[PDB]
């Protein structure tokens, strides 16, 4: 009632269907900065040592 | 040559053993120890590599 007698179609569409629960949970992959921590304050030479 | 040409020897004598026993009887106060503190860095210029 809103569209006109030609009308217009899609001919493909993509969605992604899941059967359990447990297949909702995927994986990432982070640094870990407990044992391999972010460095600050690059390496320098000694010189004013006080 | 006689007892008067050991008087130096005597006042060295005399001079450890007053010294010596002046410590022994001394009361020892334990002091508290303060001032702890990581205040000696090192400085100097950055490599900051170059490309």
């Amino acid at each position: 009632a809103v569209e006109m007698y030609v009308a217009v179609r899609i001919s493909r569409f993509q969605l992604e269907v899941l059967r359990d629960l447990h297949d909702l949970v995927r994986s990432r992959t982070y640094l870990d900065v407990s044992k391999s921590p972010l460095a600050t304050t690059p390496i320098r030479v000694v010189e004013y040592v006080r | 040559m006689a007892s008067t040409t050991r008087l130096v020897n005597d006042r060295k004598q005399l001079e450890q053993q007053v010294k010596d026993d002046a410590r022994i009887l001394a009361d020892a106060r334990g002091l508290n120890i303060t001032t702890v503190a990581n205040d000696s860095a090192t400085g100097g210029q950055a490599i900051r590599n170059v490309g």
